This record gives C-alpha cells, structure tokens and sequence, in this order.
C-alpha cells in the first residue's frame, strides 16, 4: 500500500494524484485514466456519434477506426 | 564555488575554459522531459 | 558570469547510456535508470521502466563577458617614471625620466 | 561559420514553467535565457519561437514562425503585432531576429512573452530580477537633460550585430500517439496521409520499419508498446533541454545573437554642489542630495582614511 | 497578484460601475523554501486550494 | 538655504518677498535650448 | 514652499548679453558664452560660437 | 522680409542663416522652453484652475 | 487683469525629459508643473498644450 | 587630438558622438553628417527621385529644388 499522496495502479505500483486523470495513460493496464469523469475531448478532436474521441484527421481517411463506423460513414464525410 | 575565479580561461576566446560551479544533477520527477540542475551563485555576480 | 550549457538529453528506450569524458567546463554526465519521458505527443520510449536518460551541464563564457569580465593580474616591483620641466637660465627643457 | 540562413532552421516546443493557466506546459514562446547586462535597462530575451521571418523562412520584419500544436510538425506564420513583453507592466519592444528579442522593461520578478490574440493565445513567464540600473555614482530615474557624458554600454538596437553564437543541432524523434489506434486488442500505426512513419516496438521483440499505411504489427496487444515517429523533418533545432537529441548531435551550423553590447555615452546627473565651512584642521560639507549619491573622501598622506557613503537627504 | 485592495468592476455598458474594499492580498508559498510560481523540479507536497 | 523661512514675505501678496534658495545656474550643454539649474529643497518641506 | 520661476531664455546671436540687477526673491543671472541653441527647426542663430 | 525666394549674398553654407516669421503673435507661457521676445513684458494674465477650498 | 480669452494665447512645443522612447524630445504635452497639495490625492498638471478650446 | 568619446571634425574642434550622425550640422563643414548611412527621409519629407531629401512643401512650388527638378516636373503635379 501507500499514503493518500499516491494513487494505486492495478498493479502495486502508485503514481501520484496529479497522473490520475489527467487525459494521460500511465498506468500499465491504464487504471489511472478509464475511471473518472473527465470524458472531454480537446479542441482537434472529433468525436464520434458513439461519443469515443478520436483524432480529427482519422476521418475520411479510407479505413474505419471508430467503434460505430461513423468516421467512415458516406453521410459522416461524403464520397 | 561560489567565490572570485571559479570560472577561469587565458582568454576570452580560449578553448582551455577551467570551472568549478558545483552542479549538482538530478534525477528527473515529472513525466515531461527534463534535466532538473542546481548550481553555486556565480562567483563574478557575488564579488560584485 | 558564466552560462549553463544543458543539452539536449539522450533517452535509451530499452538499453544503457554511459557517461563518457568531455573536457568542457565543469561536465557534469549522469545517468538515470528508469524515466519514460513525455514531450507534446506523449510517451517517447515504448520501453516501460527500462528508460535511461544521460544528463549533460558543462558553463561557457556568457555572450556580454567580452564587456563584463574582469582580469587577474600579479603586479611585481613597481617603476617610478617622472616628467620635469627644468628651467636654467632663460631655457625650459621637458623632459622623461626614470 | 556563423550563418543567417533560417530556411535552414526551424522553431520548437519548450517547456514553459508558467503558460497562461499558471501551470507548466508545451508552449511555442519558451524563454530559455534573459540577459540584462544594458546600461539604459534594455533585456535579450531568447524565445523558442522565431521572430522576423516567415513559414518558410524568409525575411519578414512584420511575421514571426512558431510549431503548431498540430501532429503534423507544422510552422505557422503570424503577425508581430501580438508578441507582447512585459515585466510587471508592457515592455517596449525594441527589436527582433531569429529567437531574439530586445525589450524596454520596468523592473519587476519575471519575464513574459505573449501572444496576444488569435487561436495561438499562449505566455510564458520565466523568474528573473530586473532592476533598474544606473551609470556612476548618483541614482536616478530616467537620465536627465543637464548632465555630463559617462561611458556606458548597452545593447545595440541593430540586428546586424552579434554577441556571440548558438549552435544548431540536427532535429530530434518526436514520437506522437496519434499514429496509435489500439482498435480491439491488435496496434495498428496510422502515418498521416502521404507521409512514411518509423515505427519502434517491444512486443517480445524488437521491431522497426517505415510505412505508410496501416500496419497490423506483431503481438503488440497496447500502444504503449510502440512509438511512431516521422523522420522528414531536416531543419535545424535550438539545443534545448526540452528537446530528446538525436543520435548524431554534432553541430550542423551557428546562428548570430543579435544587440551585441557596444560602448556608448550616457547622460548622467550632475549633483547641487556642496557648501564648504572651513574650520581648524577640517571642514563641513552641507550636502543636497534628491536621490542617493556617492561621497568618497580620502587623505592625500601616507594613510588614505577612505570612506564611501550613499547620502540621501539635506 | 498582491496587493492592498479588491475591486470588482463593470467594464462597459449602461450599469458602468467599481467597487473597492480593503484586504491584504498576499503571496502565499507552501513548505520552507520561496518561490514565484510553482518550479517544474521538487517534491510534492500537501496543500489546500480553492476547487475550481 | 534648506532650512524653515528660506523664503520670506510680510504677506501672501506682498511685492518685497525675500529669498536665499541657493539658486546655482550651470552652463548649458545639450544643444537645446535649456536653462540649467540646482536649487535647494525647501525649508518648509523638511520642517514640516 | 518656493515656486522657481525660469523665464524664457535670452540669446543674442552676435553680440553680448548683460546682467541687471532686479528685485524678485533670488534673482540670479548668468550670462554664457558660446551656446548654440537648438529648438524644433534647428539652429536658432546665424553665428557658430 | 521677403515673399519669394532670394538668393541672398555671399552665403556659402545654411548655417550662417536663420529664418523665421513674424506672422504669430498669439500669447504664449513664460517657459523655459522657448526663447524670448525682444519685449519679454507681461501682456496678459491666465487664471490657474482648480483651487485649494 | 485676468483673462480667459484664449483666442489670445497658443499651445508650445516644450522640451520633455522623457518621450516616448525613453528619450528626451520636443513635445506638445510637456509637463510643466505638478501641484500635490490636495489631501485626498488629487494633482494639478501644467501641460504645454490647452485643453477644453 | 581629443579622446575616443568624442568625433573630431576637420575644422579642430571634436562634439559628442551622439551630436554625430543624428540630422544636425555641428561642424562649421558638415562633416558629422556627410558620412553615415542615416538615408532614412522624415515622414513629412518627401523624397525625390534622385534619392535626395527635400520637404514636402517644396513641392511644386514653382521653382526647382532637385538636381533633377522632378519637384516641378509636369508629372509629379499636374499643370
Ligand atoms: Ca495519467
Ligand atoms: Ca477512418
Ligand atoms: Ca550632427
Ligand atoms: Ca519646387
């Protein structure tokens, strides 16, 4: 274990609470990041119909990257 | 460290520059790169 | 006054850096073990703990030092040399002694 | 040799220990040193950013370059007009070349540099004490109209001086995680559009190619497994701290530092001579000082009894 | 930033107004060393502030 | 000079004001046009 | 508290100036020698010194 | 006084010149900036606002 | 007498010890005077030029 | 002779280095101005086609100014 200074990975190893989400992946099985609510996306992000956050330049790039297939959709970006 | 002279050359533009201003590196906290130093005042500002 | 040179650091993703000898102005060269380093674009080394940085800081002569420098001299016997303006008669001479 | 070719060369991203929101961050407008050794109070400022030149490179008085936070290692050009110094008020600024820049700058506990407007909005303060700096022995506010000449040195307000060389080195990796899609349980290296991305994975081993499509990988289950990196970019690079070196770190060229300090003459206050009363073996000296001056006394014997005192005050 | 005094302000418009009160506005540090603004290099430290 | 009652008068409006204010005019040096002076401080301002 | 009154400045190009005595509080005088004064326009005089 | 250019005489350099214009002749403060008339007497009195009350 | 005329006076160009780049120059707001007498903080300004005309 | 702080003219007589080089005729020949790269012309000087500078007012006035005259050439005002 370790002081409420530090935050516990799922792994034994604790990081501080300033690397706890903070948008950064920094655990080894990411148990810093897919916990609190801070679900926002940055200023170039698109976000996909199915809320996900992703790149803007993965959209219309040819192949499909997003979980619902929005980015690749024809209605998303025509082709 | 610290004093008069604790960065000396034979020159202004000399390749021989001798100097002993106590650096002491540390080892790196944050995630972003960094090369966290500490260092004596200068010696020239101090005897000033 | 002199300026503090840190460059660029050196990270070994999976491996060992060593630090090696330069004869710049108080080098300074360590190395850490494990760092996993972040610039704007996250991780840097896919390694996960396993990440060597080399530190390097040697000083230079700050770039105002050609005005702002000061010199180190020793000074040995001291040399008195005079200058008379002796007048004989109606005649001035001026002359330099030592 | 020292060259002026900024075709050649290339801006970056510091770490500014104090951005806008009044913690660390990436920033265009790092400030790597101040100097103040001017006489008149005038500062080199040394910015991340390059001043006086357009995107690419090219000499524009009215346009500065600086890297976008986009991941595609662009160089956006914008107007001089929003670069803004200040110390604990507006600086004046007095000139600007490559990474340098000449400020006018009351005293005060820091230095800031800012863009002041546009999609760039962005500062970066740096601790350094600026103080107000006089020539000779009588304090003073801003130098007076009657006074007698000083020699003082100051920066030169020409760009075409130089004070000495900063040397260039060639640009180093910069991984991005926008090449990494982690879809299912599978890697997939994503290069940006027509570009070829160098890949680096320890997953079990090690593996390294250059692609432009999209890569499967092998038996790399995380993206933190992998890092992709671009090798295009050529332009030479400040040796920063922030900044990973690459693996050949000789230096490629040298670049001026601009406002070489040079000798001039300044105008320094002549004080309200004093009034001597003439006494046995001595005298009084009824002195009129406004701001602090310098009485230095010392007998003409084989004991110079020297004193020095800073007199404010009737 | 420091100061001797609070002052809230409407900058523009019809309802055009100011008010200043008296109150000691302070540079606070945490710890037993100085700073201007938080370094970049140290340790961490427990500190209470204002949940934006 | 630089002392109480440097300046002297029977009244505000009086036309026979005295004064010593230890008035030292330099020689002009800038190429303007510029009337040097030092002056004392007043008398009443260090008294008071 | 003293108001310094300076008056505006007297300058003969060629030829000399002269002190007179007058009855304000601490009326001082002094007459230099070669000025050469400028204003917004430039030299304010034909001769050099 | 002339009206038009003039081509003076024995002149060699602009500095041995000087030329002006009587044209303005409206008040103005007896300050240590400007150089006086040949008569420098008090023609007129401006009040100094503001009073101490 | 007193007037307050000002058709019969002018501004002047005085000489500012401090312009604009930190150095001295011929200026139409040279400061000539400054009155702090008032006890509630309030100062009187002399100005080479006029304002309110 | 006279110290590095001072420009000496060819007349016998050295002025400040600031009175040099800065708009103003000091020496009895001019020397202080005849030799600096100081080609920038005011705001309200016109610059002639000859390179000279010549105030505005000059300007076609009637009667030449420049080497060349352009002040009162038909072009630059027309006539
Ligand atoms: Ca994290
Ligand atoms: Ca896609
Ligand atoms: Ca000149
Ligand atoms: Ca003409």
């Amino acid at each position: 274990k370790c002081e409420p200074s530090q935050f516990q990975c799922t792994n034994g190893r604790c990081i501080t609470l300033l690397w706890k989400c903070d948008g950064d992946e920094d655990c080894v099985d990411g148990s810093d990041e897919k916990n609190c609510v801070k679900k926002t996306c940055a200023e170039s992000d698109f976000v996909c119909n199915n809320g996900q956050c992703v790149p803007s330049r993965w959209k219309c790039d040819g192949d499909p990257d997003c979980e619902d297939g929005s980015d690749e959709s024809p209605e998303q970006c025509h082709m | 460290p610290g004093a008069f002279g604790d960065i000396q050359a034979s020159s202004l533009y000399a390749t021989d520059i001798v100097a002993r201003t106590d650096i002491r590196l540390l080892k790196p906290s944050v995630k972003n790169i960094h090369v966290p130093y500490t260092q004596a005042v200068s010696g020239y500002e101090m005897w000033k | 006054k002199f300026h503090t040179v840190i460059p660029s650091p050196q990270v070994k993703c999976c491996g060992s850096l060593e630090c090696k000898a330069s004869s710049k102005a108080d080098y300074t060269c360590r190395v850490f073990g494990g760092v996993y380093p972040f610039m704007w674009g996250g991780a840097q080394c896919f390694c996960d703990s396993e990440n060597t940085q080399l530190s390097e800081a040697y000083v230079e002569f700050a770039p105002d030092c050609t005005i702002d420098h000061a010199v180190a001299l020793k000074v040995h016997t001291a040399a008195l040399k005079v200058g008379l303006r002796i007048v004989y008669g109606n005649t001035t001479a001026h002359l330099d002694t030592f | 040799s020292i060259t002026d070719d900024f075709t050649l060369t290339s801006p970056y991203l510091g770490f500014c220990p104090y951005c806008r929101h009044s913690a660390p961050c990436f920033s265009p407008i790092k400030i790597e040193n101040v100097w103040d050794e001017s006489d008149d109070g005038s500062i080199r400022i040394q910015v991340s950013a390059q001043f006086g030149y357009n995107q690419a490179g090219t000499a524009d008085v009215t346009k500065f370059r600086y890297m976008s936070y986009d991941h595609d290692h662009d160089i956006k050009e914008d107007s001089m007009e929003k670069i803004a110094i200040s110390t604990s008020g507006p600086c004046r600024r007095l000139g600007h070349k490559g990474y340098f820049l000449l400020a006018q700058c009351p005293p005060g506990d820091s230095v800031t540099v800012s863009i002041t407007s546009g999609a760039s909005e962005n500062s970066c303060t740096v601790e350094k004490k600026i103080r107000r700096k006089f020539v000779g022995r009588e304090e003073y506010l801003f130098p007076p109209v009657h006074g007698k000449l000083l020699k003082c040195h100051i920066y030169d307000h020409l760009k075409e001086t130089s004070a000495g060389y900063i040397t260039m080195h060639r640009p180093g990796p910069h991984a991005y995680k926008s090449y990494l899609k982690e879809a299912s349980g599978e890697v997939y290296i994503k290069p940006p559009s027509g570009k070829n991305v160098t890949y680096e994975c320890k997953c079990g081993d090690y593996s390294t190619g250059i692609v432009s499509t999209q890569t499967k990988m092998n038996g790399c289950t995380k993206a933190r497994q992998c890092i992709a990196y671009t090798r295009d970019q050529t332009k030479w690079v400040f040796n920063s701290p922030d900044l990973i070196r690459h693996t050949d770190h000789s230096v490629q060229g040298k670049l001026h530092i601009p406002f070489r300090l040079t000798p001039t003459v300044c105008r320094v206050p002549l004080a309200h001579t004093p009034t001597v009363t003439k006494w046995f073996k001595g005298i009084t000296l009824h002195l009129t000082a406004t701001r602090p001056t310098l009485l230095t006394t010392r007998k003409l014997g084989l004991r110079a009894d020297a004193t020095a005192e800073w007199i404010t005050g009737t």
